[PDB]
């Protein structure tokens, strides 16, 4: 049935520097209009399983 | 909602413009403005994407632009068959998704017509029936952007009136009708009523007085 | 007869900690002197990889 305990980041503004860690879960804004912390039009949760 | 003028037409092989003139925070404060097309009976078809883009198909006569809070469409060359409704659309703030109002776009190859108006007061049997209805009929007015206003002795009225959308006849012009609901005591209260119709700036009105 | 440490008002919350180190206990002086500056302490902070 699947094990969904393991996640990965799919969206970020820029590439990471070497050996850093990004555990923030702020909603990535793909568009020009902001979205104030809800998922929806051009705004995605940045972690997938 | 957004605003677009409900009637715009011109000669075949020319350029007609259509304005969408929304407010800020949906059209001025964004960039995702689209334009659709609905032939009378079919589903809408995406005609212009964001600001000024096109899908495949869509022959290059249609163009779009945005100049602040007003985006506009322009058709350059009416072939014969681009009669549609042309809803503009925008993404508003909070996933809202607002729409427009729709503009009929005809192409009277000949000369405009005059909306023949005819008005009828409530019959006698209806007076005995404890009710009253005024009947305003409009006919033969080629370009279909008619609108109507109802008048008691001196003032306008906005309650008890129903208005048909324009319907095409055999001669390929239009016709419409409107009804006014009245209690007979209000029918004899005011000394006369009238139905006025406006059409391409022009206006014609008819009037009837109780007996 | 004492100066004592009373307030520690830095943060409100600390949620998802990754690294933590605490030195062996001691006790500083905290006593307010009135002479001239007697101690210079210099640090260089770098952040790479
Ligand atoms: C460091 O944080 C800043 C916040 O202003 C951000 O712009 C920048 O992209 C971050 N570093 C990297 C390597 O992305
Ligand atoms: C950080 O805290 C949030 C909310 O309490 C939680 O969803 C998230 O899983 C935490 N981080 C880790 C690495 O568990």
């Amino acid at each position: 049935g699947g094990n969904y305990n393991y996640l990965y980041r799919l969206f970020r503004k820029s590439n990471l520097k070497p050996f850093e860690r990004d555990i923030s879960t702020e909603i990535y804004q793909a568009g020009s209009t902001p979205c104030n912390g809800v998922e929806g039009f051009n705004c995605y949760f940045p972690l997938q399983s | 909602a957004l605003t677009q003028p409900p009637s715009a037409s011109g000669s075949p092989g020319q350029s007609v413009t259509i304005s969408c003139t929304g407010t800020s925070s949906d059209v001025g404060g964004s960039n995702y403005v689209s334009w659709y097309q609905q032939h009378p009976g079919k589903a809408p078809k995406l005609m212009i994407s964001e600001v000024s883009k096109r899908p495949s198909g869509v022959p290059d006569r249609f163009s779009g632009s945005k100049s602040g809070n007003t985006a506009s469409l322009t058709v350059s060359g009416l072939q014969a068959e681009d009669e549609a409704d042309y809803y503009c659309s925008s993404y508003a703030g909070s996933n809202n998704w607002v729409f427009g109002g729709g503009t009929k776009l005809t192409v009277l190859g000949q000369p405009k017509a005059a909306p023949s108006v005819t008005l009828f007061p409530p019959s006698s049997e209806e007076l005995q029936a404890n009710k009253a209805t005024l009947v305003c009929l409009i006919s033969d007015f080629y370009p279909g952007a008619v609108t109507v206003a109802w008048k008691g002795d001196s003032s306008p009225v906005k309650a008890g009136v129903e208005t048909t959308t324009p319907s095409k006849q055999s001669n390929n012009k239009y016709a419409a009708s409107s009804y006014l609901s009245l209690t007979p005591e209000q029918w004899k209260s005011h000394r006369s009523y009238s139905c006025q119709v406006t059409h391409e700036g022009s206006t014609v009105e008819k009037t009837v007085a109780p007996t | 007869k004492s100066w004592m440490e009373s307030e520690f008002r830095v943060y409100s919350s600390a949620n998802n900690c990754t690294f933590e180190y605490v030195s062996q206990p001691f006790l500083m002086d905290l006593e307010g002197k009135q002479g001239n500056f007697k101690n210079l302490r210099e640090f260089v902070f770098k952040n790479i990889d």
